[PDB]
Formats: C-alpha cells, structure tokens, sequence
C-alpha cells in the first residue's frame, strides 16, 4: 500500500569445492630362465630372443 | 633339431660302425680260377714208377 513500509531484496549464493587425484602404477620384469631353451613361435628350429619378449 | 615342441637342441652328427672281414688267403694268390661252360668238370691222373732187377 502507498505510503507504507517498503520491500527488501536478498542476495546470491556461493560455493567452493576441493578434489584429489588417484594414481595407477604398472610393472613387470624379465629373466633369463624364460629365453634360454625356448623356441620362438612362428619359426622352426630357431632360437628365442630377449628382444621379442620385451616388445 | 627340436626337443619336444617348445625347446631346441644341439645336433652333433652321426656315428657308424662296420664289422671285420678277413682277407688273408686272398692275399696269398694260392688259387687259380677257370671259367667253363657247364656244371661238370673232368680230371685225369697218371702214375708211374720203377721195379726190381734180380740176378740171372
């Protein structure tokens, strides 16, 4: 109503957040015992090799 | 070579052996060889000698 009390307005809202991150390791090893007397697949009467298993 | 299916080998060749045979007589040339025509052979022999001479 005219001549009476006024009206008022509010304000906004704010928020903040924090986060972390995970980690993913992976590893495998090699040894002589697996490449000495074994025969490479796909070939015949040929010896295995260390490089092939690394790849 | 290949041991089993997944393994390899070292190949060292072959070894051979034969039995003995003796050739002593053939080395002596002790026999004479004749070549005929049929399966039958003939041989002839002759003997001779001497005798006594009594007094007369």
């Amino acid at each position: 109503q005219r001549g009476g009390v006024r009206q008022h307005l509010a304000n906004d809202r704010k928020k903040i957040v924090n986060l972390n991150i995970p980690f993913f390791p992976l590893d495998r090893s090699i040894d002589r015992a697996d490449i000495q007397n074994f025969r490479e697949f796909g070939t015949e009467n040929a010896p295995a090799t260390v490089d092939a298993e690394v790849q | 070579m290949q041991n089993g299916d997944f393994q390899i080998l070292d190949y060292t060749g072959l070894i051979s052996t034969m039995p003995r045979v003796d050739t002593l007589l053939q080395s002596m040339n002790l026999f004479t060889e004749h070549f005929g025509r049929t399966t039958v052979a003939r041989i002839e022999r002759l003997d001779d000698g001497a005798g006594d001479i009594k007094a007369v």
